[PDB]
RNA sequence: CGUAUGUUCAA
RNA sequence: GGACCGGCGCAAGACGGACCAGAGCGAAAGCAUUUGCCAAGAAUGUUUUCAUUAAUCAAGAACGAAAGUCGGAGGUUCGAAGACGAUCAGAUACCGUCGUAGUUCCGACCAUAAACGAUGCCGACCGGCGAUGCGGCGGCGUUAUUCCCAUGACCCGCCGGGCAGCUUCCGGGAAACCAAAGUCUUUGGGUUCCGGGGGGAGUAUGGUUGCAAAGCUGAAACUUAAAGGAAUUGACGGAAGGG
């Protein structure tokens, strides 16, 4: 349920939606406040996903925690490379901030 | 699957005759089956019948008279020319007095006597008697 | 020459039936070939249910019955009496023999 | 003889077989 | 000399402001980073010593003291482990399964690390070599080869 | 091109040892020296150190594993058990 | 019987017979106009429908799938459109 | 019947004979194809796209509505997909079953019902390739199979 | 509980 | 030296009774305690979508009971082998007391079974009747859901896919029988495998696969007038029933 949607509304991102796939874009984007929505991958560092939840907690945008590794979170982004972080500016057709 | 819709009809009406119906359903219809009926029906073996349009390959509906002893059909459609036409005969039909072998030619579906009537071979469809 | 059209058993739409041991010999026979027999019949005999009833301390005592599922094979069940052999068409005939 | 054991004697007749030729090669 | 694994684990020091170093059996799973936990309060997971009343029946546990206090005796080769089988808190014992099949009746307040040794299935592999034998008993001590008596 | 049949990894061995012995080490052989995915960082990158011991180059994480694989089916079977068993200890 | 007339089978007939297997096969669906308790405006619905309808607006279930027709929703009113 | 099951079932839909519109119908050919566009562009199947149009907007055949099938409209507008439907449902299949292989290698009904689907895939992707609906070289590569589904 | 066998041809 | 039996308790490993059916599911092999998770599937329903994408299949490939083999764990029970006790003319057996391998789990092999419906698959047609399981639709009434609502349990039908059953001078068949094994001298829907008297012989030999056991492919010399099927009447039976 949850995971099928998920994957399915981060496709729809994937081909009308804005997005920047990678840790330093992320930041960069949170900065701006561009941030709409942020994605960990579940083998984030720790330290780095404190940090960009304390980011996104001053930045006042929401969080959500991949139910996989950076590997199917990639998968999922449908690139051929591992994903830990990435960041939505724009939904585009999707509904993911819900 | 069906690969063959006339021989699907012509062992439909087979069936039906032998056990006495009056009227039989054939499904699907094909410009071959009615041609084929057609000839039947000039020669009086098969009433009236009524093709049923379904926006689709078509049903039609045969009045049966009770006269037919067999409608088969001959797969595949063999090359049949005039001289070899005698010897088909011989192997399908009861005898020369009744019985036909529906051939379709250039000139049209037609039995195997028109055909020689017209000097046309064509390829075998199917007989009855 | 086919005998039965069920071949002897039960089994219709399936492959493989679990066996079940026989209860004389305890030869493996297909469940569904088993020639079962549910015995109910009380504890004691109609002989001595007599006797019980006055030695009893219980004004109106119901006496427990004896429930034993018995499966039989095919060569115990005929050697036992409990199936006999039969004519060609009383063989298909399938009801129970009356009560 | 039952067919069963039929095969079973030719069985060890062949087992026999390729050991008298393992031995000559 | 050892199939197992050893992990450098610091902890701080109650007692004076020291960082201690403690060489452990490292149970397999661990990983460097990984924080362990040790004591009568440690939750139960794979790495952490708890005492064995402390833990449920059915614990496979690694590095166990055979007396309360000596610091870790049973089931330390690579791949073995010890099994908790039942505990009697009127007498403060434990039985527990040791690798060989024996069951032993010891304290409850024995400690033992929760997992099993790591470097499990050493023994699967052929030596092979009369080479590779010489040199697993070089680190060792001086045992190989053996000439039979007769 | 294809340049062995069978014998593959343990070709090294030659006439050596025996078949069996070479086919048993062959497995062992192969795990031993595979590169395993690191669970920590995603890479395929972690490769056995020494025995029980392997590391990952990208991450520089050790991890206590088995003697020839990354991780023994005794120890993945052990952690499950342990998982349930501290859940009976809580609610 | 031998002498069935298969070119006017009784409707009765033709109801009972599998929707394919009819002289000209038609669907056993049609569509419905269904009001809900609230608001006024009317939704046509699918008698087979697949999907929860929503009365758009209002923000009220319609019907809910089932196997075969959708279940209405209690106090929805609907009444068959004709073809 | 079914081209890899022993099933023969029936179960399909009976399109009336009647194809005109009918009268109770108040959406015009463009307005019922601007919003099928609202839907493709929402990330809908053309397959799905009918049932919506069927279930809440009485469009029983948007092909007698408009004239044209709904891929047919899609294509018009750029909105198709690049893979087709079937093709993509089947290859989704694939990736799933293929998931659950790795994690459960002794399920051998899975790896049954797996080559079915690839066998699918094949006939499927060489019947696209012929009518040249999939590239001239388009091959089912189950490895990179998963990035494009899902 | 517990036993086996019956030379060749010939109506 | 306290067996068996009775009571309490513990340990181990196997197994899932009764419910359990000519019932269900699966391509077969096969599948039965509870709960959770994972992926899959037929049927039905559909005024959804694509639009011939299909049927069958040399080569080729996945699965394949049991036994068997290899490595590890386990080893209650049963139990090839073996030992023993009986029985017997003998008894290397049937019976009994033990009991190894195995039986069990995990991983790799093996590819065969009366793997049988001894019956290829896909498609069409051809009698009737009562059921049954799954799905949907319709309809008095009963019952719970406290009243309504729907939903379940039951009742009466219909449709579709399925496991079957009874009946029939459909028709077939050497008959037993078969609603298919029918629609065949009134001989042709499509297509795969495969038989050509009995043996020799699934043997030899060559190739190939396998750790092995073996699997697959597979002859010839020679020999023979029957071997065989179904059914009938008798006789016989350490078969039953009645005298
Ligand atoms: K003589
Ligand atoms: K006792
Ligand atoms: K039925
Ligand atoms: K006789
Ligand atoms: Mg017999
Ligand atoms: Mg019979
Ligand atoms: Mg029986
Ligand atoms: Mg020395
Ligand atoms: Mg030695
Ligand atoms: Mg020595
Ligand atoms: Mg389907
Ligand atoms: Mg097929
Ligand atoms: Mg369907
Ligand atoms: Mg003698
Ligand atoms: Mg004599
Ligand atoms: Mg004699
Ligand atoms: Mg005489
Ligand atoms: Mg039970
Ligand atoms: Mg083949
Ligand atoms: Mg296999
Ligand atoms: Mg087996
Ligand atoms: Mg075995
Ligand atoms: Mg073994
Ligand atoms: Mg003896
Ligand atoms: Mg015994
Ligand atoms: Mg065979
Ligand atoms: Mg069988
Ligand atoms: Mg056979
Ligand atoms: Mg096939
Ligand atoms: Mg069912
Ligand atoms: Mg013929
Ligand atoms: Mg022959
Ligand atoms: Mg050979
Ligand atoms: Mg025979
Ligand atoms: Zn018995
Ligand atoms: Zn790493």
């Amino acid at each position: 349920k949850s995971l099928e949607s998920i994957n399915s509304r981060l496709q729809l991102v994937m081909k009308s939606g804005k997005y920047v796939l990678g840790y330093k874009q992320t930041l960069k984007m949170i900065r701006q406040g561009k941030a709409k929505l942020v994605i960990l991958a579940n083998n984030c560092p720790a330290l780095r996903k404190s940090e960009i939840e304390y980011y996104a907690m001053l930045a006042k945008t929401g969080v959500h925690h991949y139910s996989g590794n950076n590997i199917e979170l990639g998968t999922a982004c449908g690139k051929y490379y591992r994903v830990c972080t990435l960041a939505i500016i724009d939904p585009g057709d999707s509904d993911i901030i819900r | 699957v069906r690969m063959n819709v006339l021989a699907d009809a012509l062992k439909s009406i087979n069936n039906a005759e032998k056990r006495g119906k009056r009227q039989v359903l054939i499904r699907p219809c094909s410009k071959v089956i009615v041609r084929f009926l057609t000839v039947m029906m000039k020669h009086g073996y098969i009433g009236e019948f009524e093709i049923i349009d379904d926006h689709r390959a078509g049903k039609i509906v045969v009045n049966l008279t009770g006269r037919l002893n067999k409608c088969g059909v001959i797969s595949p459609r063999f090359d049949v020319q005039l001289k070899d036409l005698e010897k088909w005969q011989n192997n399908l039909l009861p005898s020369r007095q009744f019985g036909f072998i529906v051939l379709t030619t250039s000139a049209g579906i037609m039995d195997h006597e028109e055909a020689r009537r017209k000097h046309t071979g064509g390829k075998i469809l199917g007989f009855f008697f | 020459t086919k005998k039965r059209r069920n071949n002897g058993r039960a089994k219709k739409g399936r492959g493989h039936v679990q066996p079940i041991r026989c209860t004389n010999c305890a030869r493996c026979v297909p469940k569904d070939k088993a020639i079962k027999k549910f015995v109910i019949r009380n504890i004691v005999e109609a002989a001595a249910v007599r006797d019980i009833s006055e030695a009893s301390v219980f004004d109106a005592y119901v006496l427990p019955k004896l429930y034993v599922k018995l499966h039989y094979c095919v060569s115990c069940a005929i050697h036992s009496k409990v199936v006999r052999n039969r004519s060609r068409e009383a063989r298909k005939d399938r009801t129970p023999p009356p009560r | 003889m039952r067919a069963k054991w039929r095969k079973k004697r030719m069985r060890r007749l062949k087992r026999k077989r390729r050991k008298m030729r393992q031995r000559s090669k | 000399g050892r199939g197992a694994p050893l992990a450098k684990v610091v902890f701080r020091d109650p007692y004076r402001f020291k960082k201690r170093t403690e060489l452990f059996i490292a149970a397999e799973g661990i990983h460097t980073g990984q924080f362990v936990y040790c004591g009568k309060k440690a939750q139960l997971n794979i790495g952490n010593v708890l005492p064995v009343g402390t833990m449920p029946e059915g614990t496979i546990v690694c590095c166990l003291e055979e007396k309360p206090g000596d610091r870790g005796k049973l089931a330390r080769a690579s791949g073995n482990y010890a099994t908790v089988i039942s505990h009697n808190p009127e007498t403060k014992k434990t039985r527990v399964k040791l690798p060989s099949g024996s069951k032993k009746v010891i304290s409850s307040a024995n400690r033992a690390v929760v997992g099993v040794v790591a470097g499990g299935g050493r023994i699967d592999k052929p030596i092979l070599k009369a080479g590779r034998a010489y040199h697993k008993y070089k680190a060792k001590r001086n045992c190989w080869p053996r000439v039979r008596g007769v | 091109a294809k340049r062995t049949k069978k014998v593959g990894i343990v070709g090294k061995y030659g006439t050596r040892y025996g078949a069996s012995l070479r086919k048993m080490v062959k497995k062992i052989e192969i795990s031993q020296h595979a590169k395993y995915t690191c669970s920590f960082c995603g890479k395929t990158k972690m490769k056995r150190r020494a025995v029980g011991i392997w590391h990952c180059g990208s991450c520089m994480k050790t991890v206590a594993g088995g003697a020839w694989t990354y991780n023994t089916t005794s120890a993945v079977t052990v952690k499950s058990a342990i998982r349930r068993l501290k859940e009976l200890k809580d609610q | 019987p031998l002498a069935k007339d298969l070119l006017h089978p009784s409707p009765e007939e033709e109801k009972r017979k599998h929707k394919k297997k009819r002289l000209v096969q038609s669907p056993n669906s049609y569509f419905m106009d269904v009001k809900c308790p609230g608001c006024y405006k009317i939704t046509t619905v699918f008698s087979h429908a697949q999907t929860v309808v929503l009365c758009v607006g209002c923000s009220t279930v319609l019907c809910q799938p089932t196997g075969g027709k959708a279940r209405l929703t209690e106090g929805c009113s609907f009444r068959r459109k004709q073809h | 019947g079914r081209m890899h099951a022993p099933g023969k079932g029936l179960s399909q839909s009976a399109l009336p004979y009647r194809r005109s519109v009918p009268t109770w119908l108040k959406l015009t050919s463009d307005d019922v194809k601007e919003q099928i566009y609202k839907l493709a562009k929402k990330g809908l199947t053309p397959s799905q796209i009918g049932v919506i149009l069927r279930d809440s907007h009485g469009v029983a055949q948007v092909r007698f509505v408009t004239g044209n099938k709904i891929l047919r409209i899609l294509k018009s507008k750029g909105l198709a997909p690049d893979l087709p439907e079937d093709l993509y449902h089947l290859i989704k299949k694939a990736v799933a079953v293929r998931k659950h292989l790795e994690r459960n290698r002794k399920d051998k009904d899975a790896k049954f019902r797996l080559i079915l689907i690839e066998s699918r895939i094949h006939r499927l992707a060489r019947y696209y390739k012929t009518k040249r609906v999939l590239p001239p070289n388009w091959k089912y590569e189950s490895s990179t199979a998963s990035a494009l589904v899902a």
